RNA sequence: UUUUUUUUUUUUUUUUUUUUUUUUUUUUUUU
RNA sequence: UUUUUUUUUUUUUUU
RNA sequence: UAAUACAGGGUUGAACUGUGGGUUAGUUUCAAUGCCCAAGGCAGAGCACUGGAUUGGAUACCCAGGGAACUGUGCUCCCAUUAAUAAGAAUC
RNA sequence: AGUUCUAUUGUGUUAGCAUGGUUUCGA
C-alpha cells in the first residue's frame, strides 16, 4: 500500500507565559514539542545510560 | 488510495527474491591493483632521469 | 484478513490482564487485617446458627449483637509490641557513635 | 597488528561498498524499469542497457535495439556508442 | 620477553600545548576585559596567545592578518 | 582525551579514487612527452618556504616586489609566461588568487583533504596529479624521482 | 483505589488512645464503601529538629505508625482533617499506593546490596 | 602534574564515581521518600538542592530525587540546614527487617559466626519474617557434599568426572 | 529587499573554461601570437574535474554503533595498544576493536544477518589466538629449557 | 496542479547531482517530453518520491532559467495564430498541454489545435 | 550557615576559608538584594544576561590554565598525527630466540679471551641438543612437535 | 538554575551581542546561498592610516609580533627533524 | 538602639531543567 | 545617646 | 513550584479508521497595568499633601510622616499587544 | 491526521499543613 503523510498543521497555539509579576503560562507549559522537531533518536544518541532505571513504571 | 497500484522500491524488490525458490542483494568493492601504477611510474621517470633536470630540484 | 488480526488482539490483551492478577493476589497475602477480620466473622456465624437450635431463639438477634461486637474489639492483636528503638539499634550495630 | 601484515583489511574499504547493479537506477522515460532496452542522454556518448527479467533476447527486444542503434549512430555528436547489460550473472 | 611492541608516544604521557575544548568565538572587545580581571588577582602576553588558535571573533576595529604570502615564495627554475 | 563533537557522516572522496589515479597518469604523460621533443623548454617548480627537503635557489626569476599601498589583490607571477612553459605548483590552496588568469599550464599537486574543503583550487588546476599518502609535497615528489 | 497514611506519634500517647485513633477512622472507611488491608508498625524514630507544636509543647522524638485501607478518593479530606484535631498526632501525611513501590510486596534488599 | 580538565563539560562525557553509581540505580526501583539512606549524598553542607552537574544523574531521576528529599523534610524525617546524622541513615520499613538484612551481608563477607548464631534463633521467634537470602546461601552448601563422591571415587582412578569438565573447547 | 532569491542571480552559472579553450579565443581574435606550447596541449586536452566531484556521497558510520556491542560482551580491548597516539577511552585501524567489527561488516555483505556475523567473527578470531599465537609462544619456549648448558652436569 | 510547480525548485540547482520531487501523474509526463530534448539525464519513481538527475555542461548546467506561466489559481489559454506571436525568434521550450496530451510549442503550431502555456524552459524576457 | 574550628592555625588562615564559603551559595549577593527593593522588569533582563556572560568566563579561565601549564613544560603540540605513520620500536634490539636454524651461521663469521669467549660455549650447546654428551640431554626436534603433537593431542 | 519569568526579544545588533552567548556568523546555507571562495572579488574600500589616505607608489608593537613569529615557528622545525630523514630513513 | 526566648496576624518563585552538540539546520547583494 | 547623610537637620529614649 | 481531588496537552507500543484537510464574518472565549462600582481593614511599601535644607539664584534628586491605588466568576482591551519580523506545501 | 487501551506529568483549578525574610510579645 502506497500513503502519504498528512498536514503538520495541529489545533491550538504556541506557548504563552503571562505578563506582569505572577509568572504562569496561558495555552501550553515548557513541555511542548512543536509539530516540525526532529526525531528523538537523533536529539538523544546518548541514550540511557549503564545507571539509569530501565523501567519508568513510577 | 491505499489500494492503489504505484511502482515503489519495495515492491520490485519482493517480486524479483518471489522467484528464487528457497540469489540475494549483493555489492562489490573497489579493485585495488599495485601493478596499475608500479608498472607504470618507471616509464614517466625516464622523461625526468636527465641529471640536469633533477640533480637541481633534488640538490 | 481483518478477522484474523481479532483472535490475536484477543490473545494479547489477555496474557496482559493475566499479569494484574498477580499483583492483586500479593496484597491479599500480604495483608493481615484483612485475613483477622475475615476469620472472625465466619466464627460467629456459626456460633448464632448452632446456639438458636439448642435454646430455639431467632437468629436474627443473635447475629446482630455479635456483629456489633466484632468491630469494637478489632483492634485487640496489635501493634505486634514493635518497641525496637532504631537509634539505640543501630549504635550497637557499629553504625553510629552518638550519645 | 600491523599494516604490513598479510591479512590486513583496511575498516574504510569496506564501509564504501556499493551495488554495481544500482549504478543503472535511472534510465529513460518511464519509471517502472520494465522496457527491454534503455538509453541515458549523454553529451557525445550513447548508453544503452539491456534489462530483462531473465536475459531473454525475444522480438520485442529487438525491435527497440534496432532503433536506439541507428538513432544513435545517425546523430553526428555521437562518435561511438556503448553497450552493456543489467541482469546479476546473466 | 613480552614487551610492548609499539613506542609509547600518547599525549597523556608527554604534555602538549593544545585546547581540548570547542567553544563559539568571542568578541574581541568583550573578552578583552574578562582576561585583565584574571590577571589582576595576583614574555608574551595571554591575550596574543589565545589570537593565534582563533578564538576571538572578527570584529570591526580587529581583523585576522593574512598569511604571509611576499614572504614566502621560493621557486626553482629547471630546464625541460 | 577529546571534548569536542564525534562526526557521523563520513564523506566519500572520489577526485583521488584509485582507479582514477590509472588515468591521471596516462593522460598526464602524454602531454609531458609531447612538450620535451621542442627546444628550448622550461619549466617551473613552485613550492613553500616549510618545504626543507626540496633545495631553493637564492634568486627567483619573475618574482615582483610590491608595497601594501595600492595592493588590491596584485599578480605576482604576472610576468610568468614569456621565459616559462609549463609550472608545477605544490601549495595551491596559497598560490590561489595569482593564478587564476595564469595563461600557462598549472599541474598543481594537491591532497583530498584540501580538495574536499577548498574546492576553488579546481578550477585554476587544468592538469591534476595524483599524491600517494597525501602528507607532505617536500617528501612526496622525491620518492617518485628516485624510484627503484 | 488504595491509599496509604504515614502518621507519627508522640510520647504522650498510649495503647489505649492508638486503638481509639483507629477504631474511629475505620468508621469512614466502611461509610464509603470501604474496607482495612493492613495495621503495621514502624517503632520510635529520631527527629532531625526540635518539633514545636502549639498548644502541645515541645517534642524530640515519637512512635511511627502505617496503616493501607481503600475507599472513595473523596474521603481523603475528611480523614486529613480528622487527623488535625485529635490530640497527640503531630505531624501526617497521605501517600498513594503504587503498583510496584509500596511497603507490602516491596520490603526486602534495600539497604544490603 | 596531570593535565588540568575543565570542570565545564557536554553532558555526553560524564565519569561518576563508583560509590554513586551504585546508589542511583537502587536495584533499578526509582528512589521514594522512604530511602532515606540514598538521599543524604545529594546535598550539601548548608542542605541545598544540588545541581545537575554535580551529582551527575540524568534528567527524568533529578526530578524525582528532589521529590523524596522535599517530602522527608516536611514529615520531619531530614534535616533542614545541614547534613543528616548517623542515627537517621535508615530507611522506612520494620526495624527488624533492618537487623536480619544486616546479618546477612556479613555472613556473606567474610563469613561472621556470631551472625549466623543470631539468625537461626531468629528464625524459630520471628516466623512472619523474610528468609529467603538466608536460607539460599545454606542451600547452596551442597558443593561440600557432592565434593566428597569425586574423592571416593578417586580412590579406584575414577579420573573421568575432570576430563570431562575440562573437555569444552 | 536584497538577496532574496533562492532559486536565481544568487547562484551564479558561469561557465568553466580551461586554458585550451581561453588560448584558443584569444589567439583566434589576433589578441595574443601563438606560442610554441600551443600544440602540445591540444593532442592531449587535460581531463574534466567539475563533473568528478558529483559523485561524492556521504555514508552512515556504522561502527559507532556496532563497535558498542563489541565492547560490552567483551571489555578487555582498551587494554592492548593503550600507550600509542590516536587511540582514545575517555581508535587506529591497527587497534583489535576496529579489527574485529570490520569482518563482521564485510561478512554482512554476502548475506550474513547481523547476529550471524558475530558468531562467524568470533570463531574466526579464536582460531588465529590457538594456532597461530598459542603455537608460536609455546614452540619457543620449549627451546629454552634446551638451554642447560650452564648445569655442571651437562659435561 | 499545485505539484506541478513544486518541481521547478528542485531542479533549478547548481551544485548538486540528484533531486527528489513529490511523485504526480501529471510530473511524470512533464519529464519526458524534457528528457527527449536533453534537458534531462534520466529520472526514477522512487514510490513516494521521483528521483531526478541533472545535467551538467562544463560546469554550468543545462537549465538557466525558469518561468511558470500557469498557476492554480487561473488559467493562460493562446489561440493558434496569437501562439506564434508570443514564442518568436527564441530557443525557448513552452510545455503546451493540448486535448491531445502534452506537447511542446513547436507541435502545437503544427497541429493549429488551442493549448495551455504551462511553463518555459530555457526562456529570456 | 558554615561554622569552623582553629586547630594549629593562625586566624588570618582560618578567616580566608569563610570569606570564600559565601561566594558559593552568593551570601552577599542576596544580602543586598533584598536590602533595596528591585522592580519586576529589571529582574526580567538581569536574569537573561547572567545567563551568556557566566558560560564564557569558565571557557576563558581553562585556556588561562594550560598558558601557565605549558609555560613551565614548554614544548608545542603541531599537526604531527597522520593515519600513514606506523610507531614502530626505534632500533628495536629485543626479538625472539633463534630456532636453531641462524645459530650455526653466527659462529661461521665470528671465529677470528674477547672474542674467542664465545667459543667452546655455544657449542657445546648444539653437541647437547643432538645428544652426544648426556643421555637425558638429547631434545626434540621442530618437525616433530607441531605435525601430531599440538593440533590432535591438545587438552581441550 | 533560576526561574525566569519572562523572555527577551531583540532586534537591534547592538544588545543582541551581549544577551545572546555569541553572534559568530555560522556556514551558510547551500540551499539558499552560495559556499563562499577565496577567489571572490575584493571589497572596494580606500586604504586609510589616521584618517590620512595613502594612494602613491614609490619599537614594542614589532617586539610582539616576533615572540609569536619565532619562538612558535621554531618549535614546529623540531616535529619535522625526527621524520624526514634523520628517522623516517635509515 | 544591640542580644536572648516559648505557640499572635498578613504574604508566598531562595534552592531544584542549560557548554544551544542535525549537513550546525537557516535573517536580509552593496558601503 | 541612637538613626540617617557627601555633610547636616527633623524625629525617638530620660537614671 | 512536596502531599491529595477533577480534567487537559506532549512522547512511545497495539488495535481501529481508509483523504478525514490549508485560510477564515454579518461570529465567539480569554487577555498585564490604570479608572468606576463593590467587597473590604489591624503586616511589608507610597502619589497628592508645609516637614529641615539648598546652589555659581531658585526646588519634587538625598531622610521621615502620609485616610487613593495592591486578592474581584463583574464592567473591560487604550499600549513598546505576552516565545523573534510568515498561518500552509516542496528541496536536506 | 483522528478514537480506544497501557506507561509517563515543576500544564489549569484547589480548603487545613511544613519551612522562611519582615513584623509582633516579655511570669
Amino acid at each position: 500500500p502506497v500513503v502519504f503523510p498528512h498536514t503538520r498543521a495541529r489545533a491550538g497555539g504556541k506557548p504563552i507565559m503571562m505578563r506582569g509579576k505572577s509568572g504562569k503560562w496561558h495555552w501550553l507549559g515548557p513541555y511542548w514539542k512543536p509539530p516540525w522537531a526532529p526525531s528523538n533518536k537523533a536529539r538523544w544518541p546518548t541514550g540511557p545510560e549503564e545507571w539509569a532505571w530501565s523501567d519508568p513504571t513510577r | 488510495k491505499h489500494l492503489d497500484h504505484v511502482p515503489t522500491e519495495r515492491a520490485r524488490q519482493l517480486a524479483e527474491q518471489r522467484s528464487a525458490f528457497e540469489p540475494h542483494l549483493r555489492v562489490k568493492l573497489e579493485k585495488e591493483k599495485f601493478l596499475r601504477d608500479c608498472m607504470r611510474e618507471q616509464e614517466n621517470l625516464a622523461a625526468l632521469f636527465t641529471e640536469t633536470e633533477k640533480e637541481t630540484l633534488l640538490g | 484478513e481483518k478477522k484474523v488480526t481479532q483472535s490475536l488482539q484477543t490473545a494479547r490483551v489477555s496474557r496482559r490482564k493475566v499479569a494484574h492478577v498477580l499483583w492483586l493476589k500479593k496484597l491479599q497475602d500480604s495483608s493481615d487485617f484483612l485475613q483477622e477480620q475475615e476469620e472472625a466473622a465466619r466464627g460467629v456465624a456459626a456460633l448464632a446458627r448452632a446456639r438458636a437450635k439448642e435454646t430455639g431463639e431467632e437468629e436474627e438477634e443473635l447475629l446482630a449483637t455479635e456483629m456489633a461486637k466484632l468491630k469494637e474489639n478489632a483492634f485487640v492483636n496489635l501493634p505486634s509490641r514493635n518497641v525496637s528503638v532504631p537509634d539505640l539499634l543501630a549504635q550497637l550495630g557499629l553504625n553510629d557513635e552518638k550519645v | 597488528f600491523f599494516r604490513t601484515d598479510p591479512g590486513f583489511i583496511d575498516p574504510e574499504d569496506v564501509l564504501f561498498a556499493e551495488d554495481p547493479v544500482r549504478t543503472w537506477s535511472h534510465a529513460d522515460g518511464g519509471g517502472d524499469l520494465a522496457e527491454e532496452v534503455l538509453e541515458r542522454s549523454n553529451v557525445g556518448m550513447g548508453t544503452c542497457i539491456l534489462n530483462n527479467a531473465s536475459g531473454v533476447l525475444n522480438m520485442k527486444g529487438l525491435c527497440g535495439l534496432f532503433r536506439k542503434l541507428r538513432d544513435l549512430e545517425v546523430n553526428p555528436l555521437k562518435r561511438f556508442v556503448v553497450l552493456t547489460s543489467r541482469h546479476r550473472h546473466f | 620477553m613480552n614487551g610492548c611492541s609499539k613506542r609509547k608516544s600518547h599525549r597523556l604521557l608527554k604534555p602538549v600545548f593544545e585546547l581540548q575544548q570547542s567553544f563559539p568565538k568571542i568578541q574581541h572587545w568583550q573578552g578583552a576585559e574578562i582576561l585583565h580581571r584574571l590577571k589582576q588577582k595576583e614574555s608574551l602576553e595571554a591575550l596574543k596567545l589565545l589570537e593565534m588558535f582563533k578564538v576571538f571573533n572578527e570584529t570591526a576595529r580587529f581583523k585576522y592578518p593574512p598569511p604571509p604570502v611576499h614572504s614566502l615564495v621560493r621557486g626553482c627554475a629547471f630546464p625541460f | 582525551m577529546n571534548f569536542n563533537r564525534i562526526p557521523t557522516r563520513l564523506s566519500t572522496h572520489y577526485v583521488c579514487d584509485p582507479y582514477t589515479t590509472l588515468m591521471h597518469y596516462r593522460r598526464t604523460f602524454k602531454f609531458l612527452q609531447a612538450l620535451k621533443a621542442k627546444p628550448n623548454c622550461r619549466a617551473l617548480c613552485l613550492g613553500n618556504k616549510n618545504q626543507v627537503n626540496i633545495s631553493w635557489p637564492k634568486h627567483f626569476d619573475g618574482l615582483t616586489v610590491v608595497t601594501s599601498a595600492v595592493a588590491a589583490q596584485s599578480s605576482i607571477l604576472s610576468s610568468a609566461s614569456v621565459y616559462y612553459s609549463l609550472i608545477i605548483c605544490l601549495d595551491p590552496v596559497l598560490f590561489a588568487k595569482h593564478l587564476y588568469r595564469i595563461n600557462v599550464p598549472v599541474l598543481g599537486v594537491c591532497t583530498p583533504r584540501e580538495i574536499h574543503e577548498h574546492p576553488e583550487i579546481l578550477k585554476v588546476i587544468d592538469y591534476l596529479l595524483p599524491a600517494p599518502c597525501s602528507r607532505t609535497d617536500a617528501a612526496l615528489r622525491q620518492l617518485l624521482q628516485r624510484e627503484f | 483505589v488504595f491509599y496509604e497514611t504515614f502518621v507519627l506519634f508522640s510520647k504522650r500517647v498510649q495503647r489505649a488512645d492508638i486503638r481509639q485513633l483507629l477504631k474511629q477512622q475505620e468508621a469512614l472507611i466502611t461509610k464509603h464503601h470501604g474496607s482495612m488491608l493492613a495495621v503495621r508498625d514502624l517503632g520510635w524514630r529520631k527527629t532531625a529538629f526540635r518539633v514545636i507544636k502549639p498548644r502541645q509543647g515541645i517534642f524530640w522524638f515519637g512512635r511511627l505508625f502505617y496503616f493501607s485501607f481503600g475507599a472513595n478518593p473523596a474521603a481523603i479530606t475528611e480523614m486529613s482533617q480528622s487527623l488535625q484535631s485529635t490530640n497527640g498526632v503531630l505531624r501526617h501525611a497521605t501517600v498513594r499506593m503504587k503498583k510496584r513501590h509500596n511497603l507490602m510486596t516491596y520490603n526486602h534488599h534495600i539497604h544490603a546490596r | 602534574d596531570p593535565f588540568p580538565t575543565p570542570h565545564r563539560v557536554h553532558e555526553r562525557f560524564w565519569d561518576p564515581s563508583p560509590d554513586v553509581r551504585v546508589a542511583l540505580k537502587n536495584n533499578n526501583v526509582p528512589i521514594s521518600w522512604r530511602d532515606l539512606h540514598i538521599l543524604h549524598h545529594f546535598v550539601g553542607e548548608n542542605g541545598l538542592i544540588l545541581p545537575r552537574r554535580t551529582t551527575h544523574a540524568s534528567r527524568y531521576q533529578q526530578r524525582c530525587i528532589f521529590k523524596a528529599i522535599c517530602m522527608a523534610r516536611r514529615m520531619a524525617l531530614f534535616p533542614y540546614d545541614w547534613k543528616p546524622t548517623q542515627g537517621e541513615l535508615m530507611p522506612v520499613m520494620d526495624p527488624l527487617q533492618y537487623l536480619v538484612d544486616e546479618l546477612t551481608s556479613r555472613y556473606k563477607a567474610t563469613g561472621d559466626l556470631r551472625a549466623d548464631a543470631m539468625l537461626c534463633v531468629m528464625l524459630s521467634k520471628y516466623p512472619k519474617l523474610n528468609y529467603f537470602r538466608y536460607l539460599q546461601y545454606k542451600a547452596q552448601t551442597q558443593k561440600s557434599e557432592v565434593e566428597a563422591m569425586q574423592q571416593q571415587e578417586e580412590e579406584d582412578r575414577g579420573d573421568f568426572s575432570r576430563l570431562l569438565r575440562k573437555y569444552k573447547r | 529587499k536584497g538577496a532574496v532569491h533562492y532559486t536565481g542571480t544568487n547562484f551564479r552559472r558561469v561557465q568553466r573554461l580551461d586554458i585550451v579553450d581561453r588560448m584558443r579565443a584569444l589567439v583566434a581574435q589576433g589578441l595574443v601570437d601563438a606560442p610554441l606550447w600551443l600544440s602540445a596541449a591540444e593532442r592531449a586536452p587535460p581531463m574534466e574535474l567539475s563533473n568528478l566531484k558529483l559523485m561524492d556521497r556521504k555514508v552512515h558510520n556504522k561502527y559507532l554503533s556496532l563497535t558498542q556491542a563489541v565492547l560490552k560482551k567483551y571489555p578487555n580491548m582498551r587494554f592492548q595498544d593503550c600507550y600509542v597516539d590516536g587511540n582514545d577511552w575517555s581508535y587506529r585501524a591497527d587497534h583489535p576493536v576496529m579489527q574485529f567489527v570490520a569482518l563482521q561488516l564485510r561478512l554482512m555483505n554476502l548475506g550474513l544477518d547481523r547476529h550471524a556475523a558475530f558468531r562467524e567473527a568470533e570463531q574466526a578470531f579464536y582460531a588465529r589466538r590457538m594456532q597461530l599465537e598459542k603455537q608460536q609462544k609455546l614452540n619457543m619456549a620449549a627451546a629454552v629449557v634446551a638451554a642447560a648448558a650452564r648445569d655442571p652436569s651437562a659435561f | 496542479m499545485q505539484r506541478a510547480c513544486e518541481m521547478v525548485v528542485s531542479l533549478l540547482r547548481v551544485d548538486a547531482l540528484s533531486q527528489r520531487c513529490p511523485f504526480h501523474v501529471l510530473n511524470v509526463q512533464i519529464l519526458d517530453l524534457l528528457q527527449r530534448e536533453g534537458l534531462i539525464r534520466g529520472f526514477k519513481v522512487d514510490g513516494t518520491k521521483i528521483d531526478i538527475l541533472l545535467k551538467h555542461y562544463k560546469g554550468a548546467p543545462v537549465i538557466r532559467n525558469i518561468r511558470v506561466v500557469s498557476k492554480p489559481s487561473r488559467d493562460i489559454w493562446l489561440t493558434p495564430h496569437e501562439l506564434k506571436f508570443r514564442t518568436r525568434f527564441n530557443t525557448g521550450l513552452w510545455i503546451m498541454q493540448t486535448s491531445c496530451g502534452v506537447i511542446s510549442h513547436r507541435d502545437c503550431l503544427r497541429m493549429g489545435i488551442g493549448g495551455k502555456m504551462l511553463m518555459a524552459i530555457n526562456n529570456g524576457y | 550557615s558554615c561554622h569552623r574550628h582553629v586547630f594549629r592555625a593562625a586566624p588570618a588562615a582560618v578567616f580566608a576559608s569563610v570569606q570564600r564559603w559565601g561566594r558559593r551559595n552568593n551570601v552577599h549577593k542576596l544580602t543586598l538584594l533584598v536590602q533595596t527593593y528591585e522592580k519586576p522588569c529589571v529582574k526580567r533582563t538581569r536574569i537573561a544576561e547572567e545567563k551568556a556572560y557566566y558560560p564564557r568566563w569558565f571557557y576563558l579561565r581553562y585556556a588561562t590554565e594550560v598558558i601557565r601549564y605549558s609555560l613551565k613544560h614548554h614544548l608545542r603540540l603541531g599537526q604531527a598525527l597522520d593515519p600513514n605513520d606506523d610507531q614502530r620500536l626505534d632500533a628495536v634490539k629485543p626479538l625472539r630466540l633463534p630456532s636453531s636454524e641462524e645459530r650455526r651461521q653466527h659462529l661461521r663469521h665470528m671465529e677470528d679471551v674477547k672474542l674467542v669467549l664465545d667459543i667452546h660455549s655455544t657449542r657445546e650447546l648444539l653437541a647437547l641438543e643432538e645428544g652426544k654428551h648426556a643421555r637425558w640431554g638429547k631434545s626434540l626436534s621442530e618437525e616433530e612437535l607441531g605435525k601430531l603433537f599440538d593440533a590432535k593431542r591438545l587438552d581441550l | 538554575a533560576p526561574f525566569p519569568r519572562g523572555i527577551v526579544k531583540p532586534r537591534s545588533a547592538k544588545v543582541r551581542a551581549i544577551l545572546n552567548l555569541s553572534v559568530e556568523q555560522r556556514q551558510p546555507n547551500p540551499l539558499r546561498a552560495p559556499r563562499k571562495s577565496l577567489l571572490d572579488p575584493p571589497p572596494c574600500v580606500a586604504p586609510l592610516e589616521k584618517g590620512n589616505p595613502k594612494l602613491d607608489r614609490q619599537a614594542l608593537r614589532a617586539a610582539e609580533k616576533n615572540k609569536a613569529k619565532k619562538l612558535e615557528q621554531e618549535s614546529l622545525r623540531h616535529a619535522q627533524e625526527l621524520e624526514r630523514f634523520y628517522e623516517e630513513n635509515c
